[PDB]
Formats: structure tokens, C-alpha cells, sequence
């Protein structure tokens, strides 16, 4: 299983939604999908998790994950972008059973420009 | 929601040290061991997989058997503490801890390993016992790469030549050798200094020119 996270570099104006796609090579019900932000220092920061059919925001519900009818592709939406949303994002997949595994997409960049 | 915390993203560790790297997670009064899963990893090598109260040695990467362990006793305080003994240059890189206890989250931890240019070997030989030209040599092993500054007994810089290769005894250890060829006298003092960064380190040996 490998994950892709595109578009690789996306720009929107402040106030507008931004949508990336997290694409898995296969999906199953026991997977945990994490939506992560990369820190200046390069640490991961959880924005939202998707498991048991539901996306759960960590602290801001502007970060939402929608599963596509496809089932293995997910929209990662940052609704109503702000300037401070700019940065590097990625999705990570977490297997628990029978073997703990973390799989991470490459990062994608979001640039949020001045409100139009 | 469930998140993991890292007190520090970056550990700088001396070669041959013990190392404890930590990931914190929220825990109330009593810990539910049948729900907790702790997983430490580096470069896809599986270090720790702690499930149902026990470490699963079956899944562990062999070259960690006797040297890596999760500290069971720290888990009650929401601390996932991975301890590696006798840290070597191979042990540098990005580690990931995944904790699942309710929700799940993972963080990255960077280890960088030093090695000090502490053991400096030296050789003093006579090139021509007419001109009194001498060949001075300093060599040491360390990490990262060091340059050598030669200084006279009077604190002036002299032109030496440095060669830099990999070690054979350990691993990515730099082997740094410098030679000073100079005309000199009995009882004269020369200094060779190994200068390395990350963090800064200036280590000096002293060479005295012998008799007859």
C-alpha cells in the first residue's frame, strides 16, 4: 500500500476552500487515516482522523476528510482558508492489526493568498 | 481528541551512551492495557510493538533484541519511553512513535549522534637528519568531520595536509589524519587541533621533538 497526496502545490485566496486528495492503493475498515500538518521543524501535527466511517477534527472543524464513493480516495478539505493555514500537509495511514504500521504520503504545499 | 506530544523533537547523544526518547499521551487514573498499543520504529526497522501489555519480540527487528526496551513503568504516567543502550552512529535518524489508546497519533523524533576526537594518536619521524626536517602526524576518529589546525609553540598556524576517510573498526566514523613536515629543533612544541561542529569541539594534542 502506497499513498499519494495531491495536488502537490495548491493556491487559494483567503476565505476560499482548499481540497487535496489522499489516495490509497487499497483501503479497509480497520484503517485509521490521519490528516497531518508539517511544522517548521518538520514534526507532524494531527488536524483530523478518519475511522469507523467518521472524520473527527482535532480542534478545528474546518479540516474535514470526506471518503469518496471510490472508498480508497478521500478529500481533505480545509474549509474557509486562513493565511496561517499555509504550509505542508500530508496524510498518514495507520494499521493496528495484526501488525502496527504507519504509511505516509509525500507532502503537499498549501499557499493561502490575500482575500479577494 | 487523541494526540501525542513530544517534549523534544531532537536528541543529541554521545557515541556509546544510553538514550531515552519519549512520547507522551493522555492518561486518566487507571491505564487500560488491553487497549493500548505502542509502536516505535526507525527507517522501517521495527523496534517496539507493545500490545496487550507485552512487547511482541516476534515482529521485532533482530538487531534490537538485547539493546532496545519500552519502559513499562512509565506507561502509567502516559509516557512511552524507548531506551536504546550503547548508541552508535547507525542509531541516528528519524524515529516514529505511534500510540493508539482510544484514538491514535504518531510523532517524529530526530536523533543525531556525536563522536568525540578524544583519542589522538601521534607520530614523530626524522625525514633528513641533516636539514633536521621532521614529519609530524596526528590521527583520530570522530563524527562529524573534523579539520586539523597545526600551531607552533608560539601560537602561529602552519601548513599541514589532512586526509579524511571512513573507519573500519566501527562505522560512519570519520578517520582524520594530518601531517606537518617542517624543519625543527629538539624540545620544540607543536600542537595539532581537531576542529569539529555540531556542537563545536576543539581537541588538541601536543607533540615535542625528541633528542638525537
Amino acid at each position: 500500500r502506497s499513498l499519494t497526496f495531491y495536488p502537490a502545490w495548491l493556491t487559494v485566496s483567503e476565505g476560499a476552500n482548499a481540497t487535496f486528495t489522499c489516495s490509497l492503493s487499497n483501503w479497509s475498515e480497520d484503517l485509521m487515516l490521519n490528516w497531518n500538518r508539517l511544522s517548521p521543524s518538520n514534526q507532524t501535527e494531527k488536524q483530523a482522523a478518519f475511522s469507523n466511517g467518521l472524520s473527527q477534527p482535532v480542534q478545528d472543524a474546518r479540516f474535514q476528510i470526506i471518503q469518496l464513493p471510490n472508498r480508497h480516495d478521500f478529500h481533505m478539505n480545509i474549509l474557509d482558508t486562513r493565511r496561517n493555514d499555509s504550509g505542508i500537509y500530508l496524510c498518514g495511514a495507520i494499521s493496528l492489526h495484526p501488525k502496527a504500521k504507519i504509511e505516509e504520503s509525500p507532502g503537499a504545499e498549501l499557499v493561502v493568498t490575500e482575500r479577494i | 481528541a487523541f494526540t501525542v506530544t513530544v517534549p523534544k523533537d531532537l536528541y543529541v547523544v554521545e557515541y556509546g551512551s544510553n538514550m531515552t526518547i519519549e512520547c507522551k499521551f493522555p492518561v486518566e487514573k487507571q491505564l487500560d492495557l488491553a487497549a493500548l498499543i505502542v509502536y516505535w520504529e526507525m527507517e522501517d526497522k521495527n523496534i517496539i510493538q507493545f500490545v496487550h501489555g507485552e512487547e511482541d519480540l516476534k515482529v521485532q527487528h533482530s538487531s534490537y533484541r538485547q539493546r532496545a526496551r519500552l519502559l513499562k513503568d512509565q506507561l502509567s504516567l502516559g509516557n512511552a519511553a524507548l531506551q536504546i543502550t550503547d548508541v552508535k552512529l547507525q542509531d541516528a535518524g528519524v524515529y516514529r512513535c505511534m500510540i493508539s489508546y482510544g484514538g491514535a497519533d504518531y510523532k517524529r523524533i530526530t536523533v543525531k549522534v556525536n563522536a568525540p576526537y578524544n583519542k589522538i594518536n601521534q607520530r614523530i619521524l626524522v625525514v633528513d637528519p641533516v636539514t633536521s626536517e621532521h614529519e609530524l602526524t596526528c590521527q583520530a576518529e570522530g563524527y562529524p568531520k573534523a579539520e586539523v589546525i597545526w600551531t607552533s609553540s608560539d601560537h602561529q598556524v602552519l601548513s599541514g595536509k589532512t586526509t579524511t576517510t571512513n573507519s573500519k573498526r566501527e562505522e560512519k566514523l570519520f578517520n582524520v589524519t594530518s601531517t606537518l613536515r617542517i624543519n625543527t629543533t629538539t624540545n620544540e612544541i607543536f600542537y595539532c587541533t581537531f576542529r569539529r561542529l555540531d556542537p563545536e569541539e576543539n581537541h588538541t594534542a601536543e607533540l615535542v621533538i625528541p633528542e638525537l
